């Protein structure tokens, strides 16, 4: 596996891990995903961490289907917004 | 320290820079270094499309480059081809 | 007050909402949506792609929905495609 | 001609009030690029407008072949980019005194 490969698998597999706690084994809840961005977003999602209603913003605006839970497919539109801002930040 | 999720998130800018880097504007991947990125960095099953397509469907200004939002396409597809082989 | 571009920007916002607006999420344009925003606001060498080809073709992570970042990429398009035309 | 098409006639017809002026017609080189920005982003990068070395790095950025002047095609790539911008800045909400 290349870098690049086992970067995506670093992505699936965190999601999973929170995924599969509750329900439906591969999707992510209200609850889940704020444990997910609470500790392995904590910095990159620092700020927006401190403000319950950010995060409650960003998962509406993730969940296209409106069924107040972040398939995969829903999730990894964040994954490619934090990539994004992580490069402005460092340059 | 960073997390293990937010390191991944760092490489994939380092796998763009891989190529970016090569020649020309440093952030944009021409046709060629897209052929090199695709051959190295991604599976067969995403491979196999081929690179002259993979460079339209990216180059979405058609002005002859990937750049780095461009790319991001391309993990966005790779990401949810992977998760889907994953749960197969 | 706005410069006419900055009000032109503006309103691409505005004519996104007016379909995302229709159902479900107001950051989701879904297919039938996709379909009646071509018919409405696009010209017909853009439409004549068919809806459903555009629906493939703009979202990007197969979530069943274009949302505002995939619809500007069918505004790049539509934006190099009249260029080239009004300026073949 | 739908609202859609009318915006993105005021994005070709604003390129090329400003890419004619020098050299080639059809692209805008640096002062071509920094005259639009200055009039008619005077607002959407009024901040950014203050550094001529930001306008640079915008520019830089967006020559993707590196010929040193902006095609249309790279250019709408920055009308995207501001549009999104804006999208973002009207959702977080303004601010108002001594
Ligand atoms: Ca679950
Ligand atoms: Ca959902
Ligand atoms: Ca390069
Ligand atoms: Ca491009
Ligand atoms: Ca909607
Ligand atoms: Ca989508
Ligand atoms: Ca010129
Ligand atoms: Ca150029
Ligand atoms: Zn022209």
């Amino acid at each position: 596996m290349s870098q690049l490969e086992r970067n995506i698998e670093t992505i699936i597999n965190t999601f999973h891990q929170y995924s599969v706690k509750l329900g439906h084994p591969d999707t992510l809840n209200q609850g889940e995903f704020k444990e997910l961005v609470r500790k392995d977003l904590q910095n990159f999602l620092k700020k927006e961490n401190k403000n319950e209603k950010v995060i409650e913003h960003i998962m509406e605006d993730l969940d296209t289907n409106a069924d107040k839970q972040l398939s995969f497919e829903e999730f990894i539109m964040l994954m490619a917004r934090l990539t994004w801002a992580s490069n402005e930040k460092m340059n | 320290m960073l997390t293990e999720l937010e390191k991944a998130l760092n490489s994939i800018i380092d796998v763009y820079n891989k190529y970016s880097l090569i020649k020309g504007n440093f952030n944009a991947v021409y046709r060629d270094d897209l052929k090199k990125l695709l051959e190295t960095e991604s599976p067969q099953y995403i491979r196999k499309k081929g690179a002259d397509v993979w460079f339209k469907e990216l180059d979405i200004n058609t002005d002859g480059a990937v750049n780095f939002q461009e790319f991001l396409i391309l993990v966005i597809k790779m990401g949810v081809a992977a998760h889907k082989k994953s749960c197969e």
